[PDB]
């Protein structure tokens, strides 16, 4: 018979390590703008003269 | 004759007798056990109960993790008359002998 | 067909999923087990794994506590071809088929 | 897929219950004495006259 055998508690330490790749590299430099409109309209100038 | 070692690497025979099992992923998918195994707490193991301890730790480490043993124990439970699972284990002991 | 309910009395299906096993005395004498059983961690259901989890808990709540099952799995380990127990768990599957 | 289903820990509490009965009543009132000899000898007197 062991005295404090089955009454031992286990405690996880404070060492969470995130081990995935999540990163917005290209989204982090696109110079974000807000737009509260339905669609994005601009003019494209071809030739013709 | 079975030759066997405790499967966790650096913790084979512990000093305190609290053999902490390493966790296995049991249902081939989605679960986890994280068991322990206390050593001699109601006496000693008197040279025959070492052989039973030799086979309980093998059925708990290398068997529940397998995908063809959990499918072999699935098909017994879908048998005939295997209800109220104190008879599931008695319908499994007839196959092992 | 088999109608197993989780044998841990107050708390069969938990909210977290850490279905804490009740401690059980495994050699019919001297040892103790003290497991847990975390639920869904790499998926949810698969509608087959609910029947395989219906047999993992049956072989772990009831079978290792039993004294006639462990003397059967003791006898398989003493075979003439049972070493390095990936062959132990494969020489018991063919007993179960 | 719970994010702390395997980091939560099992801790007991200070509730040790004394279950075994190890009592000593009749030893507790015999009026103990320190005899540092080999054997105790006294005299018993019968009749005869």
């Amino acid at each position: 018979a062991k005295l404090n055998l089955a009454v031992l508690n286990n405690v996880f330490s404070e060492l969470l390590t995130q081990e995935i790749n999540r990163s917005a590299t290209f989204l982090g430099l696109l110079s974000k703008y807000p737009e509260r409109k339905s669609n994005i309209q601009w003019g494209v100038g071809m030739g013709g003269t | 004759p079975l030759v066997y070692t405790p499967a966790v690497r650096g913790g084979a025979n512990p000093a305190s007798g609290s053999y902490l099992l390493d966790p296995q992923y049991v249902n081939s998918g989605v679960d986890i056990l994280q068991a322990t195994y206390g050593y001699n707490i109601n006496g000693t193991a008197n040279a025959d109960q070492l052989l039973q301890r030799d086979a309980i730790l093998a059925i708990l480490e290398y068997a529940l993790k397998d995908t063809a043993f959990v499918n072999a124990i699935q098909a017994v439970a879908a048998g005939s008359g295997v209800t109220t699972p104190a008879s599931f284990v008695s319908a499994c002991v007839t196959k092992l002998t």
